[PDB]
C-alpha cells in the first residue's frame, strides 16, 4: 500500500556525507564507493518510512539512513586508521 | 616575473591554545641573510655578492667599535637594497636578497621545531611559539 | 550574523567540535533553518588588499599595508613610531599595484583544461588532447581585483587613483 | 572538359530556383560563388591563349589549315558554353533581386529599414550597386503619372471592407487621416482595412 | 550497428599496470570498434557534489519540473521528434567529401600512425589498441555522419576537424596511456639513471631560478649521459608538484619545491 | 523658411493632419507620431497668416520635409526632433577631419572562408562596462596570429606571380624528394632550433646552405616566404632560398575589399549593413587640390625634453617663428620627460608625479603669450616611453604598443591656455579629408639591428630597408609576443593591409629621410636636438615637405 516520496530534505548534509566518503576511500580504504552508493541512503530513508506506515520521509529517517551507511563503511577498515575515520565521520550522526 | 615577485610567505596556524604563546620580534634578518650567506639564467654574479659580503662584515665589525657611521651604514643598508633610485640597483640583486630571505625564514622556523614548540605566526617582524608548559611562571628558563 | 560570527570563534577549537556543534544546531533551530543550511555558513566579511614593503623614512621599517583589513590610524601612521605617512606616495603606490596587475594578466600563458600543460605553439586550435585552451589568471580574479580599487579610493580620499580608474 | 565545371555552377542554380519555387514567405538568396566563377574566368582566359597560340602558329604556316580549324571551334564552343552558364546564373539571381525590391513598397532596401529578409554580404557588390539603381527606378516610376495609384500596393483583391486586426509589435500613438490609432501591444482592433495595410505589410499588425 | 560495454579485468582499470594486462580483447575484434573510450573515475569534490545534486534532484521530483520546460522553449526535443528527424536525414541524405577534405584527412592519419610507432618502439611491446585503415574509415565516416545533422550535400574542413578531434579524444586517448613507470625493459637503465639525473638536476638548482632545456640538454649531454627519453621526466618530476615548472611557452624550467 | 507675416495663430494639429497625412504617409514615408504632428504646427503656424486655402506653400513645406528624411536615414516615427530637422533645413539655406585614436578605432575579423571582412560590435556601447569591460577575452590570444597569417596569405595567394604554389607544413609528412613553397612564422623551437609554423603545423629550418634575398630584414616573428627540400630521415626542410612576401600597393587592395570606410569619415557601420561611398571621392580630391597649399601642419621632432631648460628655450624660439604664419595642426611628439616616472619612494624631494605637473604648467606660461597660435591652431600631443602610467611598470623599458593618451588629471588648464588640443594614443590615425596618416612613435633601427637571423655565410640604404620591410610584412609588429606584449583586442590598430597614404615613422635612432613606395610617402622626423641644433620639419598635403632649423 505505501509508497513515500522525498518533497523536503536536507540536499546538502547528504552531498556532504557523499563527497566525504568518495574522499576517504582513494586516501585509506578498499571499499568502492560510486554514485550507486548515494541513492541507497534514499532507498534506506524510504524503507524506514515504510516502517512507520508513513506517506512522506522525514528527517529522523534520513539521519538514520546515513548513520546506518556511516558505520556499515566505518567498520570495515583496519584497525589502525579505524578510530581516526570514527571520529572524522562523527559529526554527522550527532543525535 | 622577477621584478613582480615581492610577497612574501607566511604561516597563520589558527586556533584556540591553552599553553603559554611566546611572541618574539626578529629583527636584523636581511643584515644576516647577506652576512651568513652558468646554468641559473636569474641569479646576481658571485663575485659581487662576496664583496657585498666583505663590505658587510667590515662595517659590522667597526659598527661594534663605537662608530656611529658605520651603525648608520650598516641599518641603511637594507634601504638602499629595494630602492630603485639609488644607483648600482640591480633587480637580480633584490630578487636574490628576497630570495635568500625567504629560505632564511624557513630555515629559522624549523630550528625552532627543533624542541618541543610549534608556529602559530611569521611575518619576518613577529613570531608566536606555541610552548610545551602550562603556567607562565615556569617559562623563564625554558 | 551575530550568532553566526559567535559560533565560528567558538569554533575554532579542534577539540571540543561536538559540543559546539549541538549548540549550534540547536540555536539555529531558535530560526527555520537547518544545520547544514548553505545560509548558515561563515565567510569573511571582508577582502584584502595588501601593498608590501612599504618604508618608514623615519624609522627603517619594513611594513606591509592592507588597505580594507587594518583600521584607520594604521593605514597613514607607522607602527614601531607613530609618524604620519605621505598620502600622494600610498596612491602612488595603489596605481603602481593596479597596472602591474592588469600586466601580469596580459603576459599570462594557456593550458589545457584537461592536460594541465603549457601551450607551446603560436597558431593553434586546441591541445593534442582533445580539449580547449584556458588561462592561468582568470578574469573574474582581475574583476575582483579591479572591484576591490574602486571601493578604497572612495571610503578614503584617493582622487589620484579615482582619476586611473576612470581613464581605463 | 573545360566546361564540366560550368555545369556544377548551374546545378546550383537549380537549387536556388527550388528555394524561390517552395517559398510560402520570401526567402534570402545563398552566398556568392565567386571562387567557382573566377575559376571559369580562368579557364576562359587560357582558351583566350590558346586560341592566340593557334594564331601565331598558323600564321607562321607549320600546319594544315583543315587541322587548326577543328581546334578553332572546339575553343570558341567551349567559350560560348561558359558565357551561357554564367549568364544564366546572373539571370537567375538578378530575377530574384527584381523579385524581393519590388515585394518591399520601393524604398532604398539595405540602406534604410529593411524587413529583414536579407543579409548584407550574401550579394556581391555589382548586385548590391544593381539594387540601388533598381530601387531608385521604382522610386521615380511611382512619382510619374501614376501618382494616385501606388504602384507598390497590396495585390490581393479588396473583398472585406472591415476587419479585425491584432497589434505584433508595440508602438507609439500613430496619426492617421481624420483620427489616432494607439498602438498598445496585445490589443484589438476594429478598423477599415485601407487605414491598416500600411501597417499590415509592415509587421505591425496581424489577421485580416 | 555495435554499441557494447564492458568492464576491464580486475573490475578497475588499474592505471599501476599495463594496458595489455588489462584489456582481454584481441586485436581482430578491436579493430572493428570505429570509437572506444576508456572510462575511469577521478574522485574529485567539486565533480562529486555537482553529480550529488544533480542525482537528488531526480528522485525528490524537481527532475521533471525543469526539463518540460527546456523541453518547450528551444533546447530540446522529444524522443518521437528526434526518431522521425533521424529516419528523415538517413532516407534523404548522403554527403560527399571535398577534395581539401580527404588532403586534411590524410595528413592525420599519417601523423596518427607515426605516433604509434614511437610508442611502440619505446615500449618495445605492441600496442593492444592498434591503428589501421579501418581507422580511417572510421573518421570518413564520422565526418560524412556530422555532415548528414545539416542535410548538407557536401562535407567540408569544417566537419573534419570536428570529427578529428573526435577521434582523439575516443581512440589516441586509449592508446595513449602514458604508463608513468613499469619496471620492465623498457627504460631499464632509466630505472636508477631518473634517480641520478633528479639529484643532478636538484644539486644544481636550488629551490629558485631557473634554467632552459637548451643548456639542460648540451650541458647534460657533452657528459655523454643523454638517453633520448628525458622529456617525459621533467613532466615525471613536474608531476610531484615540487621539482618541476614550465613556463614561457615551454622554454623556462623552473625549480618551485623540493 | 520667410518672415514678415502678420502673427503666429495657434490652430489645433486636428485641422493639420490631413495635409500631412496624404503628403507623407500615402505617397512616401510615414509614421507622423501624435508628438511630431504637434511639433509640425509650430512652423507652419509661423506663416500661418491666409493659409490652409493657398496654393503651393504647404505642399511645397511638406515637401521640403520629406527632403530630409530621403537624405538621412533616420527611421519611421516623427518624434520632438522635427523641429530639430527644420533647423537643419534652414541650415541649408575647414570640416570633417578627425584623429582617431587606438581605443577609439572601429574593429573588423576577417573570415578565410568568405574572403571578407566581418564586423565586430564595440564593447563600449553595448557592455555595461561599469567595473571592467577593457579587459580582453581568451580566445583573442588563440587567435591573435591566426588574423596575421590569413590577411598575410590572402595577399600572397592573390599576387600575379604565384598562381610553385604554397603548401600546407602537413602536406609534406610523406614525401621524400621535390620542391614545397612554405609560408609561415620564423621562429625558435622549445628546444632553441629555427622553425617554421603554420596553422596546419611547424617543421625544423636548417639555415646551413641558405641563400637570402638581399634588401631587406629578417627577424624572427614575421611571414617568410621560403623553398627548399623535405627529407624525411629526421624531419628538416633544408632551405635554398628566403625572401619576404610581395606588398600591395591601396588602390589594387580596396578593389578586393570593396569600398569598406575603415576609417570611415563618410558615416558609421553597425552590425546590420555597411559603408560604401566612391562618387564623393572624386570631388573631394578634386578639393584636396582647389588651391588649399594655404593648410600647413608641423611634426617637430621627436624626443624634446620639458625639465631641460636649453630644449625649452629652443621651443619658444620655434613658436616666435610659428606664430606668424599659424600651423594648420601641430604635433608635439616624444616623451616630455628625461626620467622614468615611477613610485618615488624617497618623499624628501618632490615627488615624480607631481614634477610631472610642474613641468606640464611651464607649458602654459609659455604658449599663452602667442595668443594667434591658440586661436587658429590644432595640437595633437603623442605619448612616449617615459610618460606617466607606462613607467610606472616598464621603468623607461617599452612594453605594451597600444599606449593610453596622458591623464587628464595632471594636465588641466593647458586645455584653457590653447584652444584646441587633443591626446593621442601612441599609433593614431588621422583622417584628414580623402587622407589617412599614420603615427607611431618608437624606436625601429636599433630592434631590427639587434635581432636578425645572421645567416651563416650608404647608411640610408638601412632606412629602405626598414621602410619595406615594415611595408611588405603590412604590420608594424613584425615581432613575436615575447619582444613586444601586444593588447589582443587592439592588433587591428597595428595591422597595416591597406596602404596609407603618408606614414608618420619617427626614431630616434635612425637617420632622416624621405622615401617613397608603393603608393605611399614615409618620413621621419627625429632627435629635436642634435649637434646644438634644434631641428623642425613641414609637410604638405600636396606631398611636399620642408626642413626648418633654429640652433
Ligand atoms: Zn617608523
Ligand atoms: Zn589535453
Amino acid at each position: 500500500k505505501i509508497y513515500p516520496k522525498l518533497h523536503q530534505m536536507d540536499m546538502d548534509k547528504v552531498s556532504r556525507v557523499y563527497a566525504d566518503l568518495r574522499r576517504e576511500s582513494i586516501s585509506t580504504g578498499s571499499f568502492p564507493i560510486t554514485v550507486r552508493h548515494l541513492e541507497s541512503i534514499l532507498r534506506i530513508a524510504e524503507s524506514f518510512a515504510k516502517m512507520r506506515l508513513s506517506e512522506f520521509v522525514s528527517s529522523y529517517d534520513l539521519d538514520r539512513a546515513i548513520k546506518v551507511v556511516v558505520d556499515s563503511f566505518v567498520d570495515a577498515q583496519k584497525v589502525s586508521v579505524r578510530r581516526q575515520l570514527r571520529r572524522s565521520f562523527a559529526i554527522y550522526t550527532l543525535g | 616575473w622577477i621584478m613582480n615577485d615581492s610577497e612574501f610567505p607566511k604561516i597563520n596556524n589558527s586556533g584556540v591554545y591553552d599553553n603559554v604563546v611566546l611572541d618574539v620580534g626578529v629583527d636584523n634578518l636581511t643584515v644576516n641573510t647577506i652576512l651568513t650567506s652558468e646554468f641559473v639564467h636569474d641569479a646576481f654574479s658571485n663575485d659581487a655578492l662576496n664583496v657585498l659580503r666583505g663590505m658587510l662584515k667590515e662595517w659590522w665589525d667597526e659598527a661594534l667599535k663605537e662608530n656611529s657611521t658605520a651603525d648608520l651604514l650598516v641599518n641603511s643598508l637594507a634601504s638602499w637594497v629595494q630602492n630603485p633610485n639609488a644607483k648600482l640597483f640591480d633587480g637580480l640583486l633584490r630578487y636574490h636578497v628576497h630570495n635568500l630571505t625567504k629560505k632564511a625564514l624557513l630555515q629559522l622556523v624549523n630550528e625552532f621545531s627543533a624542541l618541543g614548540s610549534t608556529i602559530v605566526y611569521a611575518d619576518r617582524n613577529q613570531i608566536l611559539i606555541k610552548t610545551n608548559k602550562y603556567s607562565p611562571e615556569n617559562c623563564y628558563a625554558y | 550574523e551575530l550568532v553566526k560570527s559567535l559560533c565560528h570563534v567558538m569554533l575554532l577549537s579542534k577539540s571540543t567540535i561536538l559540543e559546539i556543534r549541538t549548540l549550534r544546531k540547536e540555536l539555529l533551530k531558535i530560526f527555520e533553518l537547518r544545520e547544514f543550511a548553505k545560509v548558515a555558513e561563515f565567510k569573511d566579511p571582508s577582502l584584502s588588499l595588501v601593498v608590501p614593503d612599504f618604508l618608514c623614512e623615519y624609522c627603517f621599517f619594513i611594513s606591509d599595508i592592507d588597505f580594507c583589513k587594518a583600521a584607520p590610524e594604521s593605514i597613514f601612521s607607522c607602527v614601531r613610531c607613530h609618524k604620519a605617512f605621505n598620502q600622494v606616495l600610498l596612491q602612488e603606490h595603489l596605481i603602481q599595484k593596479l597596472r602591474s596587475d592588469i600586466e601580469s594578466y596580459l603576459i599570462q600563458d594557456l593550458r589545457c583544461s584537461r592536460c594541465h600543460k603549457v601551450k607551446r605553439d603560436y597558431m593553434s586550435a586546441h591541445c593534442p588532447c582533445a580539449g580547449a585552451w584556458e588561462g592561468t589568471l582568470p578574469r573574474e580574479s582581475i574583476v575582483q581585483k579591479l572591484n576591490v580599487f574602486k571601493q578604497v579610493a572612495k571610503y578614503y580620499g584617493f582622487d589620484i587613483l579615482l582619476s586611473c580608474i576612470a581613464d581605463l | 572538359m573545360y566546361g564540366d565545371l560550368g555545369n556544377k555552377l548551374v546545378l546550383e542554380a537549380k537549387r536556388t530556383k527550388q528555394l524561390y519555387a517552395r517559398s510560402n514567405q520570401d526567402v534570402n538568396l545563398p552566398m556568392y560563388h565567386e571562387d567557382i566563377i573566377r575559376n571559369i574566368l580562368k579557364e576562359v582566359s587560357n582558351l583566350r591563349k590558346n586560341t592566340e597560340y593557334l594564331k601565331e602558329q598558323q600564321q607562321l604556316g607549320m600546319l594544315d589549315d583543315k587541322v587548326a580549324k577543328c581546334q578553332y571551334f572546339v575553343t570558341l564552343l567551349c567559350m560560348e558554353r561558359n558565357k551561357r552558364c554564367l549568364l544564366a546564373y546572373q539571370r537567375l539571381r538578378t530575377d530574384i533581386l527584381d523579385s524581393m525590391a519590388w515585394n518591399n513598397n520601393g524604398l532604398d532596401l539595405m540602406s534604410s529599414i529593411t524587413f529583414s529578409q536579407q543579409d548584407t554580404n550574401n550579394l556581391s557588390h555589382q548586385e548590391q550597386e544593381y539594387l540601388k539603381e533598381y530601387c531608385d527606378l521604382i522610386t521615380d516610376l511611382k512619382s510619374g503619372d501614376l501618382v494616385d495609384i501606388d504602384l507598390s500596393g497590396s495585390l490581393v483583391p479588396p473583398s472585406d471592407v472591415f476587419i479585425d486586426v491584432r497589434v505584433l509589435k508595440d508602438a507609439g500613438e500613430i496619426q492617421t487621416e481624420y483620427g489616432v490609432f494607439n498602438l498598445i501591444k496585445d490589443s484589438q482592433f476594429f478598423v477599415r482595412q485601407s487605414d491598416v495595410e500600411r501597417l499590415i505589410q509592415q509587421g505591425y499588425l496581424q489577421k485580416i | 550497428s555495435v554499441l557494447a560495454a564492458a568492464n576491464p579485468i580486475y573490475g578497475r582499470y588499474d592505471d599501476l599496470k599495463s594496458p595489455g594486462d588489462n584489456i582481454d580483447f584481441q586485436t581482430t575484434i578491436l579493430s572493428r570498434f570505429d570509437m572506444i573510450f576508456i572510462v575511469k573515475d577521478d574522485h574529485n569534490e567539486e565533480r562529486d557534489i555537482s553529480i550529488a545534486n544533480h542525482v537528488i534532484n531526480i528522485h525528490t521530483g524537481n527532475a521533471n519540473a525543469m526539463q518540460n520546460q527546456q523541453e518547450e522553449n528551444g533546447s530540446e526535443i522529444s524522443i518521437e521528434k528526434m526518431k522521425r528527424y533521424i529516419t528523415y536525414c538517413r532516407l534523404k541524405c548522403a554527403p560527399r567529401l571535398s577534395p581539401q577534405a580527404a588532403e586534411k584527412l590524410s595528413s592525420n592519419f599519417v601523423t596518427i600512425r607515426k605516433q604509434l610507432l614511437i610508442n611502440e618502439l619505446e615500449s618495445t611491446e605492441r600496442s593492444s589498441i592498434p591503428i589501421t585503415i579501418r581507422q580511417l574509415e572510421a573518421i570518413i565516416r564520422i565526418t560524412e555522419s556530422l555532415a548528414k545533422l545539416e542535410l548538407s550535400p557536401i562535407a567540408q574542413e569544417r566537419h573534419v576537424d570536428e570529427a578529428i578531434r573526435l577521434f582523439q579524444a575516443s581512440t589516441m586517448d586509449a592508446a595513449s596511456q602514458d604508463p608513468i613507470g613499469g619496471l620492465n625493459q623498457a627504460s631499464g637503465t632509466s630505472l636508477s639513471e631518473i634517480r641520478r639525473f633528479e639529484q643532478e638536476l636538484k644539486r644544481r638548482l636550488p629551490i629558485g631560478w631557473s634554467t632552459s632545456y637548451q643548456t639542460l640538454r648540451r650541458e647534460f649531454v657533452d657528459t655523454h649521459r643523454f638517453s633520448q627519453l628525458a622529456l617525459d621526466k621533467a613532466l615525471y618530476a613536474l608531476e610531484k608538484h615540487e621539482t618541476i615548472q614550465l613556463r614561457h611557452q615551454g622554454q623556462n624550467i623552473y625549480r618551485s619545491g623540493v | 523658411f520667410g518672415s514678415g507675416n502678420v502673427l503666429p495663430v495657434k490652430i489645433q494639429p486636428p485641422l493639420l493632419r490631413p495635409l500631412a497625412y496624404r503628403v507623407l504617409s500615402r505617397k512616401y514615408g510615414l509614421s507622423i507620431k501624435s508628438d511630431g504632428l504637434s511639433a509640425l504646427a509650430e512652423f507652419v503656424g509661423t506663416n500661418i497668416g491666409a493659409n490652409w486655402r493657398q496654393g503651393p506653400a504647404t505642399i511645397k513645406f511638406l515637401e521640403q520635409f520629406a527632403a530630409v528624411w530621403k537624405q538621412q536615414e533616420r527611421g519611421l516615427f516623427i518624434d520632438q526632433s522635427g523641429v530639430k530637422e527644420v533647423i537643419q533645413e534652414m541650415k541649408e539655406r575647414r570640416d570633417y577631419f578627425k584623429v582617431i585614436n587606438a581605443s577609439q578605432q572601429q574593429r573588423f575579423s576577417y573570415n578565410p572562408h568568405k574572403m571578407q571582412f566581418i564586423f565586430v560590435p564595440n564593447k563600449k556601447q553595448n557592455g555595461l562596462g561599469g567595473i571592467a569591460g577593457f579587459l580582453p577575452d581568451i580566445e583573442d590570444k588563440v587567435q591573435m596570429f591566426l588574423t596575421r597569417y590569413y590577411l598575410t596569405n590572402d595577399r600572397v595567394m592573390r599576387n600575379e606571380n604565384f598562381q610553385m604554389s604554397i603548401t600546407p607544413i602537413k602536406n609534406l609528412l610523406g614525401r621524400d624528394a621535390q620542391n614545397f613553397l612554405l609560408l609561415g612564422l620564423l621562429n625558435k623551437n622549445f628546444k632553441g632550433n629555427w622553425s617554421l609554423e603554420d596553422p596546419s603545423g611547424s617543421v625544423e629550418i636548417d639555415i646551413s646552405q641558405t641563400i637570402p634575398t638581399q634588401g631587406h630584414y629578417y627577424v624572427p616573428g614575421c611571414m617568410v616566404l621560403v623553398e627548399g627540400i623535405y627529407y624525411s630521415v629526421g624531419n628538416k626542410f633544408h632551405v635554398t632560398s628566403m625572401t619576404l612576401p610581395p606588398g600591395e600597393r591601396r588602390e589594387i587592395t580596396l578593389e578586393t575589399i570593396g569600398n569598406l570606410d575603415l576609417l570611415g569619415i563618410h558615416g558609421i557601420s553597425n552590425n546590420n549593413f555597411i559603408a560604401r561611398l566612391d562618387k564623393d571621392l572624386k570631388i573631394r580630391l578634386h578639393l584636396l587640390e582647389k588651391e588649399l597649399t594655404d593648410h600647413k601642419f608641423v611634426i617637430l621632432g621627436a624626443n624634446l625634453f620639458l625639465d631641460d631648460l636649453k630644449i625649452m628655450t629652443a621651443l619658444s624660439k620655434i613658436l616666435q617663428k610659428l606664430n606668424d604664419d599659424p600651423p594648420t595642426l601641430l604635433i608635439w611628439q616624444g616623451s616630455f620627460t628625461s626620467v622614468p616616472v615611477f613610485a618615488s619612494m624617497s618623499s624628501r624631494n618632490i615627488s615624480s608625479s607631481t614634477q610631472f605637473k610642474n613641468n606640464f604648467d611651464a607649458l602654459a606660461t609659455l604658449l599663452s603669450r602667442f595668443d594667434n597660435l591658440t586661436e587658429n591652431t590644432t595640437m595633437i600631443f603623442i605619448p612616449g616611453p617615459n610618460d606617466l602610467w607606462g613607467s610606472m611598470v616598464s621603468l623607461g623599458a617599452s612594453g605594451t604598443l597600444p599606449q593610453d593618451p596622458i591623464p587628464s588629471a595632471f594636465t588641466k588648464k593647458i586645455n584653457k591656455v590653447c584652444k584646441n588640443v587633443v591626446w593621442s594614443s601612441n599609433p593614431t590615425r588621422i583622417a584628414y579629408l580623402s587622407q589617412e596618416i599614420v603615427i607611431f612613435r618608437d624606436d625601429l633601427s636599433g630592434r631590427f639591428k639587434r635581432h636578425r637571423l645572421e645567416f651563416p655565410f650608404q647608411k640610408v640604404q638601412e632606412t629602405r630597408k626598414l621602410v619595406k620591410t615594415i611595408l611588405d610584412q603590412g604590420h608594424l609588429s613584425p615581432f613575436l609576443d615575447s619582444l613586444r606584449p601586444i593588447s589582443w583586442d587592439l592588433d587591428h590598430t597595428l595591422t597595416l593591409c591597406p596602404i596609407p597614404s603618408t606614414m608618420v615613422l619617427c626614431d630616434t635612432t635612425s637617420a632622416q629621410f624621405d622615401l617613397t613606395y608603393n603608393g605611399c610617402k614615409v618620413i621621419n622626423p627625429g632627435s629635436f636636438i642634435h649637434n646644438r641644433r634644434a631641428r623642425y620639419m613641414e609637410y604638405v598635403p600636396s606631398s611636399k615637405k620642408t626642413i626648418q632649423e633654429e640652433i
